[PDB]
């Protein structure tokens, strides 16, 4: 339904056959649906328009919390306690963020596995791709740093790596 | 629950700030009085340290029944 976003969590377009009997017997699933409906889905039905109906009486508004943008790491001076505290709450936040990211991906690849049945491994490769990337960066961004994690050692870290790499392509450059 | 019994997240962000610069104000002024308490002990041209001398205000500058003291 319209609870979550569709682009964020997408589907195909779900494409089911009609029924084609091809016996004079009657279908005892059908039967059994049908009861199951008049005897379930309806009681259910009305007890959730009941519910609805109450809720629709009394409607009151939460909101998502909004932070701006504050100086990250890079721009704090070396003992400036204020900025720091800031800056490593800021790159808290976004650490959580990040792995939510993960975990979305993560949720469109395991519904696309069950949902494609015995064809996954050909219908399931852009997400496969998709979760290798995010994995990827999420890797270069947060392993290794431990416990007693902090903005300054994942800035240590991406120098470390940026200087690597700096290194490896002017040493590529004079091949 | 969050209305009766807790306050938003900026008191206790703002109230972290302040003990933060606190906390950071009192370690430098601990390093810098070991450094000054150092200079001065070496030195002794401060206010600590001072350890005293003989007062000249007892020295009798009167003439002495010898002209050379
Ligand atoms: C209604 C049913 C559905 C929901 C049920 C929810 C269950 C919740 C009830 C259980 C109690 C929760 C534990 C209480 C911990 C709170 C303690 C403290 O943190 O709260 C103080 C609040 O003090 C309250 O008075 C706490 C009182 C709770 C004490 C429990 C006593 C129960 C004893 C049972 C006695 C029953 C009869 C005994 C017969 C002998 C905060 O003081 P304050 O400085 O303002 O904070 C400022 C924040 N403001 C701005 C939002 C106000």
């Amino acid at each position: 339904p319209d609870s979550w976003d569709k682009d964020v969590y997408p589907e195909p377009p779900r494409r089911t056959p009609a029924p084609a009997p091809q016996t004079s017997l009657p279908n005892p699933v059908t039967y059994l649906t049908k009861i199951f409906d008049l005897l379930v889905d309806r009681p259910v039905t009305l007890a959730r328009e009941f519910i609805e109906q109450q809720h629709a009486k009394n409607r009151y508004y939460y909101y998502h919390r909004e932070f701006r943008r504050v100086p990250d790491i890079t721009e704090c001076e070396e003992k400036d306690i204020l900025c720091m505290f800031e800056a490593e709450m800021q790159w808290r936040r976004d650490y959580k963020v990040d792995q939510e990211i993960v975990n979305i991906i993560q949720e469109r690849l395991k519904a696309c596995q069950q949902r494609e049945g015995e064809s996954y491994r050909q219908n399931c490769a852009k997400e496969l791709e998709q979760f290798t990337q995010v994995s990827k960066a999420f890797q270069d961004r947060y392993s290794d740093l431990g416990a007693h994690y902090s903005a300054r050692k994942c800035l240590a870290k991406q120098k470390q790596r940026m200087l690597a790499e700096r290194k490896a392509a002017k040493e590529a450059a004079a091949a | 629950i969050a209305r009766t019994f807790y306050d938003g997240p900026e008191k206790n962000y703002e109230k972290t700030m302040a003990i933060l610069q606190i906390e950071a104000e009192k370690a430098e002024l601990r390093l810098k009085e070991l450094e000054v308490r150092r200079l001065m002990r070496a030195r002794g041209d401060g206010p600590w340290y001072q350890y005293p001398t003989i007062d000249k205000a007892l020295i009798d500058h009167s003439p002495k029944t010898t002209p050379d003291n």
